[PDB]
């Protein structure tokens, strides 16, 4: 088969810091370029953070930018969402997918239904 | 053109030193 | 200047004109008269025993009229012998009255010596045309058309070869005997014609072919090329039949209004200016296409391709690579018209230019099409790919 | 929470189907496949070099 | 031999009649310009030509024969069939340029952008760019309730371009934050390095002018580049 | 509420139920038992034609059922019937649309099916009795573009499309007998099967499907891929299948052992596999990559016996006469190239 496992997420408010994680397996995580993409309450997908294998190419979105941490493990093949400075408006549904083509620069994820490569996700709720 | 003028100029003196080697030839020696 | 045939046709006339008056001149009263005497130079008439004899410098020289008032003398001894050298049968005579620079020999003679270094270009080209079609994924408008351009530095070379065994075949009878070379040189006038003929032809040949490549790029940037294999077929009709169409009145007029041998054009006078105004205008075709090939290479360079921050200087070095192909550099000597008939100082960077020209094509071909970034990786990939 | 629930269901129905189903002892299969190989073997143009009489292209 | 030797006859008159065809279509075809719209939605790519399925569009300006393309008739997985074009004349990308509220779905145009541009199959192919809305984007930034500097808090410190171009009556920062759009997708263009393809950004909604005259000239200037590369020029 | 989190462990767990009786009849492995089988050591392919006919790039290919002819159909709009022998052009048929994405040849050659981002299935009759090839029907049910399609006769055909649902049609009434839906992704390959009973097809779930073309029903799901299925190939005999994906890893299944048989991948090729196909025994697997060299593997032994050379752009499609007699190559060179 082909899965990702989600953990973490719940009801945490403004400000904490998480380490978020994403289990790997029905392929090589080394791979992959990885990312973790967000589907907000009533909103369409949004490309949140992605990652190259090396762990060195490195994007954000613009708020999410360099206060937010997208680490890997690929010795572990497992994947990361460090949060910091945490909002209610960055409350939402957030899967961790992994990009389709194996090495390689672009991504068609995020892509809108459905897309193969993703977890069944988690709930990451901000509380006001 | 480009080239042969500069060339025709060459066989302008080609005939001129075959001319005097006629002279030679002819005036001293067998002609 | 003074022309092989004039010098055999007046000498034999002189020699004619001998034979009437050693024939004709009167007998003597008595043998103790030296005898009159041609000596294939001069005629020598009757001889008075014990006095000089004189006879005029040949008319025929090439500085006759220089020398239109020397004499040559034999001595006639008065036992009616003319009177000899020790050592030698020829008579005492004195020919000093009738004895007769030119740095350009150091650029004339060295640079056929120097234009072996140019029958390097050709080997260069054809294994260059070799890799063209080598592989056949290169077939293409700008390929087949960059080739056939390599086709016509190849048909120069050969004429520029050819034309030298034209002109050493002359060389070297005349060190061997050069008495058939005169009639050779009337088959060569069919010969040696069709040889210069062909020399018009070969180097009308590759300025045109810089035509149909400027034409190339400046019909290609402008708009789309129209019945690309239909029109194509035109343009290489353009590239060789302008050549042949307009150059065959100009040099079949030209020999056979003015039969000069195997050719001198500046006695002409009137052939060289009109032919030179359709090859200086294929160079000028020349000038304005790449004034505009870089103008507008360097305007799309400053609009959004320096928003790459790239400083140009170098690029623009890259884009004198183009230099050789389009060869717009002979306006330098497109400046010579009619009455400026070259210059000695012109005829150095005219001369050291025409060398650059010669090694436009080994240069060109190498510089574009024997090293390019996709033929390279072509032929390197095929490498491995027969591996 | 509405619009997921036929995903659920019909999904859930593919398992139901899809999960009981006969399957080979793999030994058995991949003799097969070498023993289909034993027959065309020499049916093979590839494999077994073709006689340019009954060869399409010499 | 009376079979062989026929079919070399009627045989080779299909032959000819079919190659004399093709020699009759590689010319038309090749001098067409074929081009790639695509936008999520609401893009006026309809309207552009407003002024052969529905998707195709055949036109002719300036004795110049463009063909357009509308993949709007797709579904959103692009990475299988996006492939199929690589030899067209340019990827013309259109994004509603003031849809960074919503969640800044512009956000998700900036990453696509980044996933054409990285393929390598279209590391051939130009993208020419639609920035649409852009009345619309001005106003909806004055607008203010859903802030870009959240989502792009660089514009506080990133510049100006030289040859500033503001509507009368228009703040500052819209124009440079326009401009400062069409640089975040410049970072983008150097994010390659290779040099073969160009972000050429547009205006629409401003006005209903043709973009004909920017569509074209761009073009002509992009295949252009692909000679001039292949030239050895760049 | 709350009941969609219960669906989820119990649908989940469940599959892991099926997970265990799946790799319980892991009993033997084909490579273990090709220790013993003779390799075919180093045998390659050599280029007996090269085919010089299309303007733009060739994006897919089919053998006639004569083994003779095959057709090609071209990114240009341009559908050409070709003829492996005499080297000629056989038939040409302008596209109403462009974008053509795959073409097939009947298994009776009266028609040939093409498709491709038009969304609509484009049947052409080779036994136009007013005159030459024409429209002859339209198969338009489709929600997405037409990805691949091939005959099982000269009435009813599958058709693949990226509306992430399969179509088995009938040309006649012009609609569709049933369709077949539950992939996650767009079918981007199909291989129907030689006796028509069921179909195998690829998506870009990372799963191959097995189906029924009768009842309708999914009846298997093999799920060993590393990335997305690109093509896929049913083996000849019926029993087992191949599958090209995006993991550049070429992988074996069987239908009845109904788990991963064998892979194929190496260490150098970070590419994909763009097609995949049988050789007359099964021993010989060809595949083409983007690298644009194919690797002709041991469907068996598993180490690569040989290489083709060949079209300097990628490799589109490839396929093997259905006699085994031969094996053809289209690439987006515009050339074909035809290899034994």
């Amino acid at each position: 088969q082909v899965q990702l496992q989600e953990s973490g997420g719940g009801l945490v408010q403004p400000g904490g810091s998480l380490r978020l994680s994403c289990a790997a397996s029905g392929f090589t995580f080394s791979n992959y370029k990885m990312n973790w993409v967000r589907q907000a309450p009533g909103k369409g997908l949004e490309w949140v953070s992605d990652i190259s294998q090396s762990g060195a190419s490195i994007s954000y979105t613009g708020s999410v930018k360099g206060r937010f941490t997208i680490s890997r493990d690929n010795a572990k093949n497992t994947l990361y969402l460090q949060m910091n400075s945490l909002k209610p408006e960055d409350t939402a549904v957030y899967y961790c997918a992994r990009c389709p083509a194996p090495f390689t620069r672009d991504c068609f994820d995020v892509t809108s239904t459905t897309y193969a490569y993703r977890g069944q996700g988690t709930q990451v709720t901000v509380s006001s | 053109h480009a080239e042969g003028t500069f060339t025709s100029d060459v066989s302008s003196y080609l005939e001129g030193q075959a001319a005097k080697e006629f002279i030679a030839w002819l005036v001293k020696g067998r002609g | 200047t003074v022309s092989l045939s004039e010098t055999v046709q007046k000498w034999r006339e002189y020699r004619r004109q001998c034979q009437h008056f050693l024939t004709e001149a009167p007998p003597l009263a008595t043998g103790l008269f030296c005898n009159r005497t041609f000596d294939d130079y001069a005629c020598w008439p009757d001889g008075a025993p014990g006095s000089f004899v004189n006879v005029s410098c040949p008319w025929y020289l090439p500085w006759a009229s220089n020398v239109l008032q020397g004499h040559v003398y034999r001595f006639c001894t008065a036992e009616g012998h003319w009177l000899p050298k020790d050592n030698s049968s020829l008579p005492w005579r004195d020919l000093s009255e009738c004895e007769e620079s030119s740095p350009e020999e150091r650029l004339l003679s060295l640079y056929i010596i120097y234009t072996v270094g140019y029958a390097l270009s050709f080997s260069a080209l054809v294994i260059a045309s070799a890799i063209l079609l080598g592989f056949r994924h290169l077939h293409c408008t700008r390929n087949y058309i960059h080739l056939n351009l390599f086709a016509s530095f190849i048909l120069r070379a050969l004429s520029v070869f050819i034309k030298d065994a034209a002109l050493k075949w002359m060389y070297s009878t005349a060190a061997q005997q050069h008495q058939w070379d005169g009639l050779l040189s009337y088959q060569d006038s069919l010969g040696c014609r069709l040889v210069f003929l062909l020399m018009q032809y070969c180097v009308a040949a590759n300025y045109y072919w810089l035509l149909v490549e400027g034409a190339y790029l400046y019909t290609l940037l402008a708009f789309a090329v129209f019945s690309e294999q239909r029109i194509f077929k035109l343009y290489l009709s353009i590239g060789w039949g302008v050549p042949l169409l307009f150059v065959i009145p100009w040099g079949i007029v030209k020999y056979l209004y003015e039969d000069e041998g195997c050719w001198t054009r500046n006695s002409n006078m009137n052939y060289w200016l009109i032919i030179r105004l359709p090859i200086l205008f294929a160079i000028g075709v020349n000038f304005l296409i790449f004034i505009r090939v870089i103008c507008i290479v360097v305007s799309k360079l400053k609009a959004n391709l320096m928003c790459k921050t790239d400083i140009k200087c170098r690029l623009a070095k890259s884009t004198l690579t183009l230099i050789p192909l389009l060869g717009t550099h002979e306006v330098i000597f497109a400046f010579v018209m009619d009455e400026h008939a070259r210059g000695t100082l012109r005829f150095v960077k005219l001369f050291t230019e025409l060398s650059f020209t010669s090694f436009q094509g080994l240069m060109v071909a190498i510089l574009y099409c024997f090293v390019n970034n996709e033929v390279q990786m072509e032929f390197r990939k095929s490498w491995e790919r027969w591996r | 929470n509405t619009a997921s629930i036929a995903q659920a269901r019909k999904l859930v129905e593919q398992l139901k189907m899809e999960a009981n189903i006969d399957r080979i002892k793999v030994s058995k299969a991949a003799a097969d496949l070498m023993a289909y190989c034993e027959a065309h073997a020499k049916e093979d143009p590839l494999l077994t070099p073709v006689p340019a009489s009954e060869n399409p292209f010499r | 031999t009376e079979d062989q030797r026929n079919e070399e006859k009627a045989q080779r008159e299909a032959n000819k009649k079919i190659e004399k065809q093709l020699q009759k279509d590689k010319q038309v075809y090749r001098a067409t310009h074929r081009l790639l719209l695509l936008g999520a939605g609401e893009s006026g790519k309809s309207t552009i030509v407003k002024q052969s399925g529905i998707f195709e569009t055949k036109f002719q300006v300036d004795k110049v024969n463009f063909h357009m393309f509308d993949v709007g008739g797709q579904r959103d997985e692009r990475r299988k069939w996006i492939q199929c074009f690589n030899d067209v004349t340019a990827i013309i990308f259109v994004v509603a340029s003031s849809s960074y509220n919503m969640t800044n779905r512009l956000q998700e145009a900036l990453n696509l952008f980044k996933s054409i541009w990285n393929n390598r199959w279209l590391r051939t192919i130009s993208v020419i760019l639609f920035l649409n809305k852009q009345d619309l984007l001005a106003e909806k930034v004055l607008a203010g309730k859903s802030k870009i500097e959240d989502y792009f808090p660089e514009f506080a410190r990133y510049t100006t371009p030289e040859d500033a171009t503001p509507e009368p009556g228009e703040d500052p920062r819209v124009t440079r934050a326009k401009y400062f759009i069409r640089d975040e997708f410049l970072r983008i263009s150097t994010a390659s390095g290779d040099g073969r393809h160009y972000c050429y950004p547009h205006f629409t909604c401003a006005v209903d002018t043709e973009n004909i005259r920017r569509v074209f000239n761009d073009c002509r200037d992009i295949i252009q580049r692909m000679h001039l590369r292949q030239y050895e020029l760049l | 509420q709350s009941e969609l989190d219960q669906l989820r462990q119990e649908a989940e767990q469940l599959k892991n139920q099926i997970r265990d009786a799946r790799k319980a009849c892991a009993d033997a492995t084909l490579s273990q038992i090709t220790n013993n089988i003779d390799p075919v050591g180093r045998i390659q392919m050599r280029t007996r034609r090269t085919l010089r006919g299309h303007l733009a790039k060739i994006y897919a290919m089919h053998w006639g059922t004569d083994s003779r002819l095959l057709v090609s159909a071209s990114q240009d709009g341009k559908l050409i019937i070709w003829d492996s022998y005499t080297t000629n052009k056989v038939h040409a048929i302008p596209l109403r649309s462009s974008w053509v994405m795959t073409c097939a040849y009947a298994p009776s050659g009266n028609y040939v099916a093409c498709g491709g981002l038009d969304n609509i299935c484009s049947i052409y009759n080779l036994k136009t009795r007013e005159g030459n090839v024409r429209v002859s029907r339209e198969l338009a049910g489709h929600t997405g573009y037409l990805s691949c399609c091939r005959f099982l006769d000269d009435n009813q055909i599958v058709t693949s499309s990226g509306d992430t649902t399969c179509a088995l049609w009938d040309i006649e009434t012009g609609q569709q007998t049933t369709t077949f839906t539950g992939h996650t992704g767009d079918v981007m390959s199909l291989s129907l099967a030689p006796d028509t009973r069921l179909f195998v097809s690829g998506a870009c779930d990372a799963s191959a499907k097995l189906w029924d073309v009768r009842e309708g029903m999914c009846r298997q799901t093999f799920t060993g891929h590393e990335s997305d299925i690109n093509a896929i190939c049913f083996f000849p005999n019926g029993n087992a299948f191949a599958t090209g994906s995006d993991d550049a890893t070429c992988r074996l299944f069987d239908l009845r052992a109904d788990q991963e048989l064998m892979t194929y991948s190496h260490d150098n090729i970070i590419c994909g596999i763009t097609s995949v196909s049988f050789s007359k025994s099964g021993r010989l697997l060809l595949a083409g990559y983007d690298d644009f060299n194919c690797n002709v593997w041991d469907a068996l032994k598993a180490d690569r016996a040989g290489v083709l050379a060949g079209h300097d752009n990628r490799v589109s499609c490839l396929g093997v006469t259905d006699d085994g007699m031969a094996v053809a190559t289209g690439s987006w060179d515009s050339f074909l190239k035809i290899w034994n």
